[PDB]
């Protein structure tokens, strides 16, 4: 099958039916973190959550950052948007962070108890009418019901394809956010400006020339 | 079987059931038949909107040079009054196309299930469903009498040609800064000093 | 079954036919379980009745001309009135009387388990003593109630957009229809 | 600032100590040639001294009455006044590398106990297995908390005990 290195030996914990049936399996565990199956289940879940919030974050970076170079959407830089928004806002950032900690902690603890027990949040009586539509969908980390409204996960002949598109776009968006942080510290401009500079002069404006990323040369 | 490149080995999943099946898929994008159904319907839709687009870019400019509310170029249609702001027209467009588009999509999901008029329930499209090829009132002049193997192939050929033409109009306009019939008039005035390489190097 | 919310699609096997307003609309499958579906039928009828009362009240306030539904608590964010006649009360007293009366009435309603259509002294004119026209009026009741819920959310969104009442915004839509809608707004469609 | 300590870039004994070290180095410098290697080495010494005092004044260190940098070991007070780089970031860096060394040693011990000559693999080091575990030891905090949560980090009471207990 496909692998992150042709010719390297695939680790024996990533070559089982439970590991090969997951999503995006290419045999990449050189540090051996997923040798424990309980750890691999927990890390599957952590990867899915980092994938989805990284895609949402990097979309919030790029689409306002692309459209601010066109006419509409005068949006500040992503490392200035918190300051500009909290000047525009009504609440202090501490109160806004406290509200998001409570509202996220509720939902997070729901997901946490679903990871602990899969058939957990469907106790009859524990929710007003949520309780029927808060079980899993036989695969943990892929809930149903109000999550996924449009029924795209109903056809089984598309399902591994949707999984693998999600895990690839998520890993690529995580690389994009680590890039956003790194470029921000190195260059001092926005990522669309970094892309415009690498398109204006590729052979002279890159990380070999910024004077930060490799300072021995 | 007329190949896109004679002598070459064609992909086995392409069989002539689709209109304009010439065996052209070097990136193997049509291996899954579900993706091939989606791509066939999307080829039809992009092709038909591109044919309408190339007609709507040619004919006002083909009439602006000869003997009519405006002779404005195709990419400056937004800076014209049209009795209303463009946002309201955007909203009207999105409502009416939400209706029509979701009705086409329900036909594509369940073929033979979007045929009768919802208000006047006697009106109905006939049972020759063929998702992507509706018929009935969408064929009011009584065509399709021919097999359509030929008419479908002419439809996808003119559509591919107009898709390439619209990708043209965007590229030619973004490069030359001007209008496509004036670009064709320059290529007819002096084809040997006005090529893509001539203008690209004149940059 | 009152119809089909999307033709061609099938009805879910958990929504029975003898139910007021069964268009089969359940994409999220929220009521696949019977106790949930019972509670949601109760909640749908109660939300519909409160929204009919609220929409009729906001229409009556703005048509009779004492402000809109948004100007009505402005004396208490800051003297009350009703039919133009001033009412001699304050915010804390009103909240006290409302909390006591609604706690009593709501608590009497919540003691009964699955009563959606009570009758009795609630139904003095006795329209529901036929068991067929009562069901047709149940269907009319759930349709009017869904329409008034949509109308009240339209009131809230329309005022958050334009800052005006619904009858005044309807006057704008009748005066300049292609120049006063949700797109001259500048809020509902963020571009242009 | 904290504990009555002035910042080093504001402190005067810090500047006096910098001037005194430069005075000693230039009194040693003034008895040589110009392009001679002792003069070159002493000018490199003075360059490193000026760079060191400038870097310590730049890092925001707190000086006392003696003009010497003082460190703050309290997580909250350091994170509040911008001093996490002197105790707090060094303690988490140390705990990472010290658990690295300990976890690689523990994995080597468990790997060599499962043979017919554990003492022989303890006297003559298996270099490929030791380098394999030394590269795989980078995920030691995750692997350590997983071995903790499985109940395999710890031996039960099959340990050696004395007569008393
Ligand atoms: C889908 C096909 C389509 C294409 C290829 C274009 C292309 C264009 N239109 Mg657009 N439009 C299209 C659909 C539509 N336009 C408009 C309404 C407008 C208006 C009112 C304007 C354009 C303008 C433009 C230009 C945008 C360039 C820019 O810098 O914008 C970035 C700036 C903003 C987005 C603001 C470009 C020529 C502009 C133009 O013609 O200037 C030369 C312009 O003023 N369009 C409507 C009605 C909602 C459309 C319907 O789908
Ligand atoms: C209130 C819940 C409700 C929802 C969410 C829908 C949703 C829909 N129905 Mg509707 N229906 C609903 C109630 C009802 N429908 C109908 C009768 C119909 C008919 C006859 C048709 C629809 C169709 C549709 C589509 C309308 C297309 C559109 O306007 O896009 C506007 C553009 C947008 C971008 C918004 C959509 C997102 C949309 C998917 C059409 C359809 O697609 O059927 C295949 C159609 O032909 N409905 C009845 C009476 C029986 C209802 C009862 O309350
Ligand atoms: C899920 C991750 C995420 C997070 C944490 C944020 C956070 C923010 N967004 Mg962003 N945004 C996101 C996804 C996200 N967005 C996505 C997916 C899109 C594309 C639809 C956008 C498009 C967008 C626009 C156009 C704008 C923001 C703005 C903002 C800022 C204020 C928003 C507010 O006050 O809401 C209540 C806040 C920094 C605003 C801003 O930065 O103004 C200073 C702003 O104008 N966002
Ligand atoms: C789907 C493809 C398509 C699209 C998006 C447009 C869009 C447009 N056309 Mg075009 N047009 C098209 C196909 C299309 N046309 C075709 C197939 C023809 C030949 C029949 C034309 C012939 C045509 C002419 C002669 C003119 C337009 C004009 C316009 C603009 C105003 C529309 C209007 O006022 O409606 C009309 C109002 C009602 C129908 C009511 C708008 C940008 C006007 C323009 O200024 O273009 C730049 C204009 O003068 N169109
Ligand atoms: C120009 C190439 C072309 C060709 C050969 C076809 C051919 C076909 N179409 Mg298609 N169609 C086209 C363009 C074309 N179409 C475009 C651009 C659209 C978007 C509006 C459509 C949307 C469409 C629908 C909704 C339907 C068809 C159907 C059909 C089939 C039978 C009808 C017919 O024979 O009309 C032959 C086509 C012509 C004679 C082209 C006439 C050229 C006009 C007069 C130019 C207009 C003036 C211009 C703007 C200036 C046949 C396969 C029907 C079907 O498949 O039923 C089973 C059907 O329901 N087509
Ligand atoms: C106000 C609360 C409310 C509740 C509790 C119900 C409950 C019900 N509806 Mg009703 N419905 C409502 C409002 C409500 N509805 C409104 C306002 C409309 C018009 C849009 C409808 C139109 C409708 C149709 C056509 C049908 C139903 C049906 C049903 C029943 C089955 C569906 C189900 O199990 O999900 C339970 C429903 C909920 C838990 C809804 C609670 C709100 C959710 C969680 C969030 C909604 C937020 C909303 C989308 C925000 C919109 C913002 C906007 C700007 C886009 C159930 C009894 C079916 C039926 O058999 O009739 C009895 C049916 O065919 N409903
Ligand atoms: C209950 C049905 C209903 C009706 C009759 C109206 C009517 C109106 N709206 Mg309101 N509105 C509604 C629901 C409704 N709205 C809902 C559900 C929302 C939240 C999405 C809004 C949010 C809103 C905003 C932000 C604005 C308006 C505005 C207006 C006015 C201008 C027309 C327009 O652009 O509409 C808006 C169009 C829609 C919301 C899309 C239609 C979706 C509806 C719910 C489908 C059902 C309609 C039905 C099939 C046909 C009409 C039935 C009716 C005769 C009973 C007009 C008086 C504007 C105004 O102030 O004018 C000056 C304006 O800026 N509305
Ligand atoms: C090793 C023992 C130890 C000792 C003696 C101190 C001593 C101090 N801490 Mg520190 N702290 C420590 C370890 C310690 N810390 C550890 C391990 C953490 C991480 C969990 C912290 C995290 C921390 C924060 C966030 C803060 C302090 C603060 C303080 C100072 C005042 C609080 C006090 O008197 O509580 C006696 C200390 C203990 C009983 C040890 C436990 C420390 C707990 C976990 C945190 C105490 C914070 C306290 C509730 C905040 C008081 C606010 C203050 C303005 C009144 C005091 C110098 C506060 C400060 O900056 O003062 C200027 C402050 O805001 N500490
Ligand atoms: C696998 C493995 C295995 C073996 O064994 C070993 C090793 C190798 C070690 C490993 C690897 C690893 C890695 C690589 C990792 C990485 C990760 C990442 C990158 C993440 C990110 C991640 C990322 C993320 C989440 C992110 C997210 C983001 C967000 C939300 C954002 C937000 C925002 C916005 C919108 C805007 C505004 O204005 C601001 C802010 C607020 C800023
Ligand atoms: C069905 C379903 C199913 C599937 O499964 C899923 C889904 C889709 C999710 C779902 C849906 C849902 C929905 C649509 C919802 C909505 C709702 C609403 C809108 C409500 C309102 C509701 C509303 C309501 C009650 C309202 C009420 C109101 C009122 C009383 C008012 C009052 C008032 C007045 C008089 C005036 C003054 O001056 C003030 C005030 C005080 C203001």
């Amino acid at each position: 099958r496909q692998s992150w290195l042709p010719g390297s030996q695939i680790p024996a914990h990533l070559d089982t039916p439970a590991a090969q049936a997951l999503a995006g399996n290419f045999g990449f565990d050189p540090l051996g973190l997923g040798k424990d199956p309980v750890a691999l289940r927990w890390y599957q879940q952590a990867e899915l959550i980092h994938c989805r919030t990284a895609m949402a974050g990097v979309a919030g970076i790029l689409i306002p950052g692309l459209l601010t170079k066109a006419g509409a959407l005068n949006v500040p830089e992503w490392y200035d948007a918190g300051k500009v928004a909290i000047e525009n806002s009504f609440a202090p950032w501490g109160s806004l962070l406290a509200v998001q900690l409570f509202l996220c902690g509720f939902v997070e603890a729901k997901r946490w108890q679903d990871i602990r027990k899969p058939g957990s949040q469907g106790e009859p009586g524990s929710f007003l009418g949520f309780e029927a539509s808060l079980k899993g969908t036989s695969e943990l980390g892929y809930p149903g019901g109000p999550f996924d409204p449009l029924g795209l996960s109903k056809e089984a002949d598309k399902w591994a394809d949707w999984k693998l598109k999600e895990v690839k776009n998520g890993r690529l968006a995580m690389l994009a956010f680590l890039g956003f942080v790194a470029q921000k510290y190195a260059t001092g401009a926005g990522p669309v400006d970094n892309l415009a500079a690498h398109l204006k002069d590729p052979w002279h404006v890159n990380y070999a020339t910024n004077g930060v990323s490799l300072p021995f040369l | 079987l007329p190949s896109w490149m004679p002598g070459a080995d064609l992909p086995g999943y392409l069989n002539g059931t689709l209109p304009g099946d010439f065996g052209f898929d070097p990136l193997y994008l049509g291996q899954d038949p579900v993706k091939l159904k989606w791509y066939a319907q999307a080829e039809l839709m992009n092709a038909r909107f591109a044919m309408l687009a190339v007609a709507g870019i040619l004919v006002p400019e083909l009439l602006s040079n000869i003997g009519p509310g405006a002779g404005v170029a195709w990419y400056d249609a937004g800076k014209f009054e049209y009795f209303a702001p463009a946002s309201s027209l955007f909203g009207v467009q999105m409502l009416l196309f939400a209706w029509v588009e979701i009705r086409r999509y329900q036909d594509f999901v369940k073929p033979g299930s979007a045929n009768q008029d919802p208000i006047f329930t006697n009106n109905k499209l006939p049972d020759g469903n063929e998702p992507g090829y509706p018929g009935g009132i969408f064929d009011p002049f009584g065509w399709s009498k021919g097999d359509i193997k030929s008419l479908k192939l002419k439809e996808i050929k003119n559509g591919r040609l107009a898709m390439l033409a619209f990708a043209g109009f965007i590229g030619q306009a973004y490069t030359t800064g001007t209008t496509p019939l004036k670009n064709l008039s320059t290529h007819l005035a002096d084809p040997w000093s006005t090529t893509v390489w001539q203008n690209d190097l004149a940059r | 079954k009152a119809g089909n919310w999307l033709p061609g699609s099938d009805a879910p096997a958990w929504l029975p036919d003898d139910l007021p307003g069964n268009y089969g609309f359940d994409p999220l499958s929220l009521g696949k379980e019977p106790a949930s579906l019972k509670r949601f039928t109760e909640s749908e009828v109660i939300h519909g009745r409160w929204a009919m009362l609220g929409v009729a009240g906001s229409l009556a306030v703005e048509l009779l001309g004492y402000g809109n539904w948004y100007d009505a608590p402005l004396w208490a964010v800051n003297k009350a009135t009703w039919f133009g006649i001033e009412v001699p009360f304050d915010l804390n007293a009103l909240l006290a009387f409302e909390f006591v009366a609604m706690a009593a009435a709501e608590g009497q309603r919540g003691d009964a388990g699955g009563v959606v259509y009570p009758g009795g002294a609630f139904d003095p004119l006795g329209f529901a003593k036929d068991s067929s026209k009562s069901g047709e009026l149940k269907l009319k009741e759930i349709k009017n109630g869904r329409l008034a819920m949509v109308a009240f959310l339209g009131f809230v969104a329309q005022h958050a957009a334009t800052g005006k009442g619904p009858i005044a915004a309807l006057g704008e839509h009748l005066a300049n229809p292609w120049g006063a809608n949700f797109a001259t707004n500048g809020i509902s469609v963020p571009f242009f | 600032d904290i504990a009555g300590l002035t910042p080093c870039s504001e402190s005067k004994a810090y500047a006096k100590l910098e001037k005194k070290e430069l005075k000693t180095l230039e009194k040693r410098l003034k008895q040589y040639e110009a392009d001679s290697a002792p003069a070159v080495a002493l000018k490199a010494t003075m360059e490193r001294t000026k760079a060191r005092f400038a870097n310590y004044a730049k890092a925001g260190l707190l000086c006392g009455n003696d003009g010497l940098p003082h460190l703050i070991a309290d997580p909250g007070l350091a994170l509040k006044y911008g001093h996490a780089g002197e105790v707090f970031i060094p303690t988490f860096g140390f705990l990472y590398v010290a658990g690295y060394i300990g976890y690689v040693g523990r994995q080597y011990l468990i790997a060599v106990k499962g043979e017919a000559k554990p003492t022989d693999k303890e006297i003559i080091i298996d270099v490929p297995l030791a380098t394999k575990l030394a590269w795989q030891g980078a995920g030691w905090p995750l692997a350590a908390v997983q071995e903790l949560q499985r109940g395999t980090l710890l031996e039960k009471e099959e340990n050696i005990t004395v007569s008393p207990r």
